[PDB]
């Protein structure tokens, strides 16, 4: 009577909790991008697939190529733990703005 | 698997950083699959209101991470017997999970563009936080059925002590 | 007024990494300077000299400031009360120079004191040991 | 240099009050306007049924 | 670089200044709302002291 039903209502669930998620992390990719490069708004996001054993070499390129769009007198190279205050950081700083999927 | 959302501030116009990024950068190494995300014209705020946001897109994020996850293992507690090709049987939409991503653009029917970013955000939590509501309840409920088949097991069980 | 304003004192070596710091929690939206401190100053709580610097943070907003105050804080950076116009730094450039001098003042009448008190007690104190 | 882009921004901080400003200004008389145009409609109204009520008379 | 500082600053100020652009023209869609409230408060008070002495 309810193996069915529940299985359904499972696959219906997650339709809608996904969507929602990729939605949220559109709008935190949207956000910090917008507070870093500011007004106006110039983004045209970019999804990428890395291909096998490609992390290192496309981080440093990208990361390189990146330099020259924001500015790099600060930040990136190092910094101390950031508990103190509203939020800890949760993600390295890259000149690109970068956010993941685990699909 | 994994894949990357970046940002590419256009440099001016779109072409001179998406297909930097993406055609010569391929061309350069093919180190990564690249496609075109197309981020909405959400209406911006202030700065004080998008420097909350910052935070509160965290933690959006990180909850709304437990809640799929929160599904998906209730999909494969209550299929466990079929739970083969496991995002086969969860996909949201689509085809296949990667089919419905590289073609993701916002939805303007469960959410329209034209209100604030803190309205969109705000439904979207209704939206998620409704969801996992309904998982406790549900999936819960599918497990103490299973519970009361297992306890007739149980019954079924042992010698005539147990039967 | 509406920009956050607020200037302050940190050691030296510290500055670039304060600065990476700031601009990683508050990218692209905060601002601060640098200068130096003529001779090394007395730290309060340690309680030795080292080099110091003045600096200065600009901010837009306090969901902003409740970031970088507290940063600052975690860096253990110092910034005491300031200015919010010329004739307010007038005001406690006075103010201050005023009640540094009388803390001198009576720093050094207070350890002169201190001197003066221990060998009065002192010019007889062996003999208030034996008794 | 940093000094003189800061100053344009406290340049910039008084052109917001200037912006703020013209906003209370433009919401004050609009205000005001209201208030008048809806006294001189009803003096309208109070003439058109004192002469209806004369009328009737 | 100096260049940078600048543009960062001309950025924040943008952003203080859309702000700005933002609370004023908020303020003023508002002040159009308390003319429509205000016009039918008192041509309501006024019209029903008229029509009670008439």
């Amino acid at each position: 009577k309810q193996f069915g039903p529940l299985v359904r209502w499972l696959k219906v669930n997650f339709s809608e909790a996904f969507i929602a998620w990729i939605h949220i992390k559109a709008l935190r990719v949207f956000v910090e991008s917008v507070l870093r490069y500011g007004l106006p708004v110039n983004f045209q996001a970019m999804l990428l697939q890395p291909n096998k054993k490609s992390v290192k070499k496309l981080r440093e390129v990208l990361h390189e190529l990146y330099k020259h769009l924001d500015s790099s007198a600060a930040a990136i190279i190092d910094a101390p733990m950031d508990i103190p205050g509203l939020n800890l950081s949760q993600q390295e700083y890259y000149p690109y703005v970068y956010y993941k999927i685990d699909c | 698997t994994e894949f990357w959302l970046i940002s590419a501030p256009g440099e001016k116009t779109c072409q001179q950083t998406w297909e930097k990024l993406h055609a010569a950068t391929t061309k350069n190494n093919n180190l990564a699959v690249s496609s075109k995300f197309n981020i909405p014209d959400l209406k911006v705020g202030t700065l004080d209101v998008l420097v909350g946001l910052s935070d509160e897109l965290a933690k959006l994020d990180a909850f709304v991470e437990g809640v799929v996850k929160k599904v998906a293992q209730y999909m494969a507690d209550v299929l466990e017997d079929s739970k083969d090709k496991v995002q086969e049987n969860l996909l949201a939409s689509g085809v296949d999970l990667v089919t419905y991503i590289t073609r993701f653009q916002w939805d303007m029917a469960k959410y329209p563009i034209k209100q604030s970013l803190k309205n969109i955000s705000e439904i979207i939590a209704k939206g998620v936080t409704q969801i996992d509501n309904d998982l406790k309840s549900r999936a819960s409920a599918y497990n103490n059925l299973k519970g009361n088949l297992q306890n007739l097991e149980r019954k079924n069980a042992g010698s005539l002590l147990t039967r | 007024l509406r920009l956050g304003f607020v200037a302050g004192v940190i050691n030296r070596e510290r500055i670039p990494t304060f600065e990476r710091m700031l601009w990683r929690v508050c990218r692209g939206n905060v601002f601060l300077r640098q200068a130096e401190i003529e001779n090394p100053l007395e730290d309060p709580v340690t309680g030795d000299y080292v080099h110091k610097s003045v600096f200065i943070i600009f901010f837009q907003g306090d969901q902003l400031k409740n970031r970088v105050k507290k940063i600052c804080e975690g860096f253990r950076a110092s910034l005491y009360p300031c200015p919010e116009t010329p004739q307010e730094r007038k005001e406690m450039a006075s103010g201050v120079n005023t009640r540094i001098d009388d803390l001198q003042m009576v720093l050094n009448q207070t350890e002169d004191h201190r001197q003066r008190v221990l060998q009065a007690a002192a010019k007889n104190i062996r003999v208030w040991f034996i008794k | 240099s940093q000094s003189q882009g800061i100053q344009q921004l406290l340049q910039a901080e008084k052109r917001a009050a200037e912006k703020v400003a013209d906003a209370r200004k433009r919401k004050a008389r609009r205000l005001k306007q209201a208030k008048e145009e809806a006294q001189m409609e009803v003096e309208q109204y109070r003439r058109e049924r004192e002469q209806e009520f004369q009328s009737k008379q | 670089s100096d260049a940078d500082v600048q543009k960062q600053i001309k950025h924040m100020m943008a952003f203080i200044e859309q702000e700005a652009n933002e609370k004023a023209e908020e303020i003023d869609a508002k002040a159009e709302e308390e003319f429509n409230i205000e016009k039918g408060r008192l041509v309501q008070t006024q019209r029903l002291k008229i029509m009670e002495y008439y």
